[PDB]
């Protein structure tokens, strides 16, 4: 996974993982988000990079890159980058149990 | 002139399609569990080969369009190229599934170093559920999936064998009797890195004997615990 700090950082991390998918996580579901974001990032990175690989996650901390990716797409914020370009955007805040269901769905092409 | 050139191009295209089918199949055949990075690199190389085939396929379609004449054979050739692309897409999906399985295998290796009987029992139950879900999700795709699929079953069996050890009922003597049959140097509680040691004895091959013992131990403590009552009361 790529950790990002900008919509510019989000997009860079997506472009740098062109073969698979780079998911930019902009902000999180509150509630002491930073430490929780890093902890989820570690489990998602093993599910993202190790287990499914398919996907590296880059926890946007904390700007509006998600909104920028959505604006670019025309198609918490989750912006999926393929070869650095937004291809799939979803918004909402989810708990860890919800994330496990998302891992089963992964990995998208 | 178009058919003579077309026969030569078609032979070259068939050779390229066979090579592309072999490249995706080799990546699918390779199994991480354990192996990492090289398998991912092979998948990236296969995608590049597919991209080259797509450019060649685009050229054949353009040549057919230039030739025109409502030729059924030209349309059929494009369809054959599309079928090869679909097979390549299936191979790419198989590679992604293998990477997810490899990540789960890596987590299991980390768990063995971490060890902990209480932690292992919780980890084994979670691992068994995730492995079962992954096997059900996989369907269709390409042939030889079952050969890789079987591995998942082996991993599940290994996870199950580990769960039996998670029992704290067994003592050192009980473990030793089981150890003699097992032949494993590692004891019931030997190290933090003991979980990795457990993996060598196959779960499928050795849950049976582990189970017999796990049961014996659980049986013995029911009595031992009884004696604790007689002991404590009368003493």
């Amino acid at each position: 996974t790529t950790t990002v700090t900008s919509e510019d950082h989000f997009m860079t991390f997506y472009n740098e993982n062109n073969k698979k998918l780079i998911v930019v996580d902009v902000y999180p579901g509150w509630s002491g988000p930073c430490t929780a974001m890093y902890p989820t990032y570690n489990q998602l990175m093993i599910s993202i990079d190790d287990f499914e690989k398919r996907i590296d996650i880059l926890l946007l901390d904390q700007d509006k890159l998600v909104t920028y990716k959505n604006d670019k797409f025309h198609a918490p914020k989750f912006l999926f980058i393929s070869e650095g370009k937004i291809i799939d955007e979803v918004l909402g805040t989810n708990i860890p149990v919800f994330i496990e269901k998302v891992n089963k769905y992964i990995p998208l092409s | 002139i178009i058919p003579l050139q077309a026969e030569e191009t078609q032979n070259i295209k068939r050779d390229l399609d066979i090579f592309m089918k072999e490249v995706e199949s080799f990546r699918k055949e390779f199994m991480q569990k354990s192996m990492g990075y090289e398998n991912i690199n092979n998948a990236y190389d296969t995608i590049m080969v597919y991209y080259h085939k797509l450019t060649a396929i685009e050229g054949r379609a353009l040549e057919y369009n230039n030739l025109e004449k409502l030729f059924e054979l030209q349309k059929s050739n494009y369809k054959q190229l599309k079928d090869c692309m679909n097979d390549l897409k299936n191979l790419k999906t198989m590679w992604d599934a293998i990477a997810l399985i490899h990540f789960q295998y890596n987590d299991w290796k980390t768990k063995p170093w971490r060890q902990i009987k209480a932690d292992i029992l919780l980890d084994t139950n979670k691992t068994l559920g995730t492995q079962i879900k992954n096997l059900p999700k996989e369907i269709r795709n390409f042939k030889g999936y079952n050969v890789i699929v079987e591995k998942v079953k082996n991993m599940g069996t290994v996870l199950p064998l580990v769960s039996a050890l998670h029992s704290e009922f067994m003592e050192d003597r009980h473990w030793s009797q089981l150890k003699q049959i097992t032949g494993t140097v590692f004891d019931h509680n030997s190290l933090s890195f003991y979980f990795e040691d457990i993996l060598a004895l196959n779960l499928y091959k050795y849950e049976n004997t582990v189970n017999e013992i796990v049961d014996v131990a659980q049986k013995e403590a029911k009595i031992e615990k009884k004696l604790k009552n007689i002991e404590q009361w009368w003493s």
